[PDB]
């Protein structure tokens, strides 16, 4: 006599500081072509969902 | 969120004089400003935007100037009917927040 | 220069593991019982070798960092791990330095400006305890503040040292060297493979550890598994 | 949006999501990467702040530390065993225990 495992659970630590692409796509202004700006994003958690 | 913080509340002057109007940013609105001229009992009307800029139809006496965080709005040849409340609304930012206001008196 | 014994000193907690009253046995880098260390008191370059035991007993704040690294310059990275007076910061920076580096700003980081990568700050009468290992681009430090009074050499007593932080650096390091601040007395220490069978209490906290190649007594404890013997003869080893 | 890879370890990384905790049911869990089948149950074991989890005298996984909240949790596999049948003898009646 076994019983089985009905559900499956994963744990890992709280999901902090999430990478700020939110200003690249919602800025209110873009620049012109010539002058592409970079923005180095970087030691973030980035979801891309 | 970026606040008005010019720093004359109240200019106090008479026909031919020279009044100069220094508005405060907090973050980078380095072109984009506006200026308005609010008489009591009837709706604002535009005459410098851009921090440098003259409307179609405003005299050729209010001139803007500035760049950057600070910037200021002068006057050469005060008339009586100028008489109001000065405000410096931003552009940069989406959330557009205007100024606090500057009035000028008959003195 | 001069030579001192460490007397059961440089124990810590090779992992994470929670473990009651049980005579745990490890394999790991630890500093051999009752090992001569050598003494400085002033502190030029030293060698990294698969370790490094730091003791200071100094009251002040006048050691304050370290500096790693193994043909140091402007090519390869260094460890700048400088103790300010409210705060550390973890500098790996591809820097090279002139002679005879401290700090009163730094005197190193007069050239030390170039092609940094990585940055980090995390830490903030009594004795100073620290061991250094680089391991599978890893950095490990362990520390442990205990209060020693009126004391000469290294205390007689056992104390566990705790891990601070990793660090992902994954970069060579051969030279070892402290930040003096100049504006004197530590111990140095070196770790080799040995094993060592750790006894920890109800609590979870290592209280006593036995030296398994000290001497024939202390290897029949170790086969044993156990911190005392009974009258008999046992054959431990080949 | 520009990636690139580069020998020095990586600083922008996906997220890992969660699901809620569940206990006193054998569930497979993974905390942190640990892997296993139990049932997880709240534990009074006190932990030092840096271990993560504990083991046994066998070096099997008793108690694990929670990794959003703090706490421990004891691992216990959920029952098996062996059925057996009682009976009197078909001889006399076929009714079994
Ligand atoms: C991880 O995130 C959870 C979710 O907010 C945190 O849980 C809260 O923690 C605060 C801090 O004490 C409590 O006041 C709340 O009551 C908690 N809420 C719940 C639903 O548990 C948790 O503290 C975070 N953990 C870490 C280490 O940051």
């Amino acid at each position: 006599f076994r019983v089985q495992p009905t559900e499956s659970i994963v744990r890992f630590p709280n999901i902090t500081n999430l990478c700020p692409f939110g200003e690249v796509f919602n800025a209110t202004r873009f620049a012109s072509v010539y002058a592409w700006n970079r923005k180095r994003i970087s030691n973030c958690v980035a979801d891309y969902s | 969120d970026i606040q008005m913080t010019q720093s004359p509340s109240s200019v106090s002057a008479s026909v031919g004089d020279r009044v100069t109007i220094t508005c405060r940013a907090s973050q980078g609105i380095s072109s984009w400003l506006a200026w308005y001229q609010q008489k009591p009992g009837k709706a604002p009307k535009l005459l410098i935007y851009a921090a440098s800029s003259l409307q179609s139809g405003v005299p050729s006496r209010f001139s803007g100037s500035g760049s950057g965080t600070d910037f200021t709005l002068t006057i050469s040849s005060l008339q009586p009917e100028d008489f109001a409340t000065y405000y410096c609304q931003q552009a940069n930012s989406f959330p557009f927040s205007f100024g606090p206001g500057t009035k000028v008196d008959i003195k | 220069p001069a030579y001192t014994n460490s007397f059961t000193r440089g124990v810590y907690y090779p992992d994470k593991v929670f473990r009651s009253s049980v005579l745990h046995s490890t394999q790991d880098l630890f500093l051999p019982f009752f090992s001569n260390v050598t003494w400085f008191h002033a502190n030029p370059v030293l060698p990294f070798n698969d370790g490094v035991y730091f003791a200071s007993t100094e009251k002040s704040n006048i050691i304050r960092g370290w500096i790693f690294g193994t043909t140091l310059d402007s090519k390869t990275q260094s460890l700048l791990i400088v103790n300010n007076a409210t705060n550390v910061v973890i500098k790996v920076c591809e820097f090279q330095f002139c002679n005879d580096p401290f700090l009163d700003m730094e005197s190193g980081v007069y050239s030390s400006a170039n092609n940094c990568t990585f940055e980090y700050v995390s830490q903030p009468k009594n004795l100073r305890e620290f061991v250094f290992k680089n391991i599978d681009g890893y950095f490990k430090i362990y520390s442990k503040h205990t209060p020693i009074n009126l004391v000469r050499d290294l205390p007689q007593g056992f104390s566990a040292l705790e891990p601070l932080v990793d660090l992902p650096i994954g970069i060579n390091i051969t030279r070892f060297q402290t930040l003096l601040a100049l504006h004197a007395a530590y111990y140095v220490g070196y770790l080799q493979p040995r094993t060592f069978l750790l006894k920890y209490n109800e609590n979870g906290t290592i209280t006593d550890a036995v030296d398994c190649a000290l001497d024939p007594l202390s290897e029949t404890k170790c086969t044993l598994k156990s911190f005392t013997v009974e009258k008999g003869i046992y054959q431990t080893s080949n | 949006l520009s990636f690139e890879l580069l020998h020095a370890p990586a600083t922008v990384c996906g997220p890992k999501k969660d699901c809620n905790l569940v206990k006193n049911k054998c569930v497979n869990f993974n905390f942190n990467g640990l892997t296993g089948t139990g049932v997880l149950t709240e534990s009074n074991k006190k932990f030092l702040p840096f271990q993560q989890f504990g083991r046994d005298i066998a070096d099997t996984t008793d108690a694990v530390r929670d990794p959003q909240t703090l706490e421990i949790l004891d691992i216990t596999p959920c029952s098996f065993g062996g059925v057996s049948v009682i009976t009197p003898g078909t001889n006399t009646s076929n009714q079994v225990a």
